[PDB]
C-alpha cells in the first residue's frame, strides 16, 4: 500500500532550526511530488510549497520563503522540510503530502509532526484538592476536583481512584498560561457516598511524579 | 489567492438524517483543459486529513456510496444521504486549479440533541496552595448543550477580570454535551484583600444567569 512516515515530535527553543522528514514507499517516487501542509492552533489547514515533479521549489508560498526549505533523497525516499528562525509563533503540525494529478490532488498524507518552541524548562506540576463546592454545596451529587498547575512539557496523566471512578470525571485539555500549563478534572458522584475519604486524585507527570487525597 | 469559503462552521445534525456543506471559491475553479479542481478531506479528531472525493463527483478508493459531489466553477456542495457515526469531524475543500493552493474553513459536523442547563460548581483556594502564595479560585460549568455561554467573575460585585484560564471538551461520547472550567487566578496577597468570588453562566436553558459564589479571606 502506498505508506509516507513522517518522523516527528519535537520540542525546541527560538530562533532555531529543524528539518523534518517524509518518506515514501508503496509507489514509483520519482513519479509525483511531495507538498507539505501547516496545522495552527487556529485550525485552518494551509499549504507551504511544494518540491519535485511541477515545481516551486526551495520554498514557496508568499508566507513560507526562506522561512522553511524543501530538499529531497531518492536513494532513501526521503523529503526533507527545514524550519528556522523559530518562534512560538510556529508550533503546528507539519503534514506532508503526495501530490497527485487527474486522479485529483492529495490521495495520501503523513500522521502529522507537532513542535513545540518554548523557553520553558522542565517544571513539575503543583496538583492541589478541590473539595466541595462552597463546604455549604454537598446535597443529592457532590463534585470534586483537582487542579494539576504550572508543568512543562506535555503530558500529565490524571485519574481518579486508580481507574477505578470512570463514570462522571471529566479532566479538561491542559492549557497554555506563561511558558507553564495548567490542568483540572472534576469528579461527580453521590453525596452520601464521599466524605468517607474514599477519593483519591492521581497525577503523573513523567519527568518523575504523584497524587493527593480529598480530606474530610 | 483564491479564498475558499465554507459554511456552515458547526452542522448538528441527527445520525442518520441527511446533511449538505457549500464549498465557495472567489475565482472559477474552471482550468484550461476544463476540470474542476476541487477536493474534500475529512480530519478525525487526532488524525490526518484524508481524501474523500476529488474532481468534484469523484468518490475515492473505498469511501462509501452515500457523498455526492456537485458544482461548477465557484459554488460547490458536498451531501450525505446517512449520517453516520464515522462522520463527524471537519470537512475541508480545496482549489488545485490555482497556485499556491488554499483550503476552505472548514465545517465541523455534531450530533444535534436536547437543551441541557450547564451544573455550575465553584471551589475555594486549597488551604495548601495559599502556603505557596497564588491563590487560583475554579469553576466547572458541566453537561450543557448547546455550546453558548458565557461565564464572568466578580470579585466583591466588580467584574475586573482579567486572570481567567477556560479549557473546554469537545462533544461527549454518551450524552452529547460539553463541559467547560473557568479558573480565576490571583495572589495570597490579592486574595486576601476581598471576599466574595461569583461565578455567574449565561446559557440560553435560564432567562436568569446561573449564579454561584461564596465570602472570605481578608485583613
Amino acid at each position: 500500500q502506498v505508506q509516507l512516515q513522517q518522523s516527528g515530535p519535537e520540542l525546541v527553543r527560538p530562533g532555531v532550526s529543524v528539518k523534518i522528514s517524509c518518506k515514501g514507499s508503496g509507489y514509483t517516487f520519482i513519479d509525483y511530488a511531495i507538498h507539505w501542509v501547516k496545522e495552527s492552533h487556529a485550525k485552518s489547514l494551509e499549504w507551504i510549497g511544494v518540491i519535485s515533479a511541477y515545481s516551486g521549489d526551495t520554498n514557496y508560498n508568499q508566507k513560507f520563503k526562506g522561512k522553511a526549505t524543501m530538499t529531497v533523497d531518492k536513494s532513501s525516499n526521503t523529503a526533507y522540510l527545514e524550519l528556522a528562525r523559530l518562534t512560538s509563533e510556529d508550533s503546528a503540525i507539519y503534514y506532508c503530502a503526495r501530490g497527485g494529478w487527474l486522479l485529483l490532488s492529495f490521495d495520501y498524507w503523513g500522521q502529522g509532526t507537532t513542535l513545540t518552541v518554548s523557553s520553558a524548562k522542565t517544571t513539575a506540576p503543583s496538583v492541589t484538592p478541590l473539595a466541595p463546592v462552597c463546604g455549604d454545596t454537598t446535597g443529592s451529587s457532590v463534585t470534586l476536583g483537582v487542579l494539576v498547575k504550572g508543568y512543562f512539557p506535555e503530558p500529565v496523566t490524571l485519574t481518579w481512584n486508580s481507574g477505578s471512578l470512570s463514570s462522571g470525571v471529566h479532566t479538561f485539555p491542559a492549557v497554555l498560561q506563561s511558558d507553564l500549563y495548567t490542568l483540572s478534572s472534576s469528579v461527580t458522584v453521590t453525596s452520601s457516598t464521599w466524605p468517607s475519604q474514599s477519593i483519591t486524585c492521581n497525577v503523573a507527570h513523567p519527568a518523575s511524579s504523584t497524587k493527593v487525597d480529598k480530606k474530610i | 489567492d483564491v479564498v475558499m469559503t465554507q459554511s456552515p462552521l458547526s452542522l448538528p445534525v441527527s445520525l442518520g438524517d441527511q446533511a449538505s456543506i457549500s464549498c465557495r471559491s472567489s475565482q472559477s475553479l474552471v482550468h484550461s483543459n476544463g476540470n474542476n479542481y476541487l477536493h474534500w478531506y475529512l480530519q478525525k479528531s487526532g488524525q490526518a486529513p484524508k481524501l474523500l472525493i476529488y474532481k468534484v463527483s469523484n468518490r475515492f478508493s473505498g469511501v462509501p456510496d452515500r457523498f455526492s459531489g456537485s458544482g461548477s466553477g465557484t459554488d460547490f456542495t458536498l451531501k450525505i444521504s446517512r449520517v453516520e457515526a464515522e462522520d463527524l469531524g471537519v470537512y475541508f475543500c480545496s482549489q488545485s486549479t490555482h497556485v499556491p493552493l488554499t483550503f476552505g474553513g472548514g465545517t465541523k459536523l455534531e450530533i444535534k440533541r436536547a437543551d441541557a442547563a450547564p451544573t455550575v460548581s465553584i471551589f475555594p483556594p486549597s488551604s495548601e496552595q495559599l502556603t505557596s502564595g497564588g491563590a487560583s479560585v475554579v469553576c466547572f460549568l458541566n453537561n450543557f448543550y448547546p455550546k453558548d455561554i458565557n461565564v464572568k467573575w466578580k470579585i466583591d460585585g466588580s467584574e475586573r477580570q482579567n486572570g481567567v484560564l477556560n479549557s473546554w471538551t469537545d462533544q461527549d461520547s454518551k450524552d452529547s454535551t460539553y463541559s467547560m472550567s473557568s479558573t480565576l487566578t490571583l495572589t495570597k496577597d490579592e486574595y486576601e484583600r476581598h471576599n466574595s468570588y461569583t461565578c455567574e453562566a449565561t446559557h440560553k436553558t435560564s432567562t436568569s444567569p446561573i449564579v454561584k459564589s461564596f465570602n472570605r479571606n481578608e485583613c
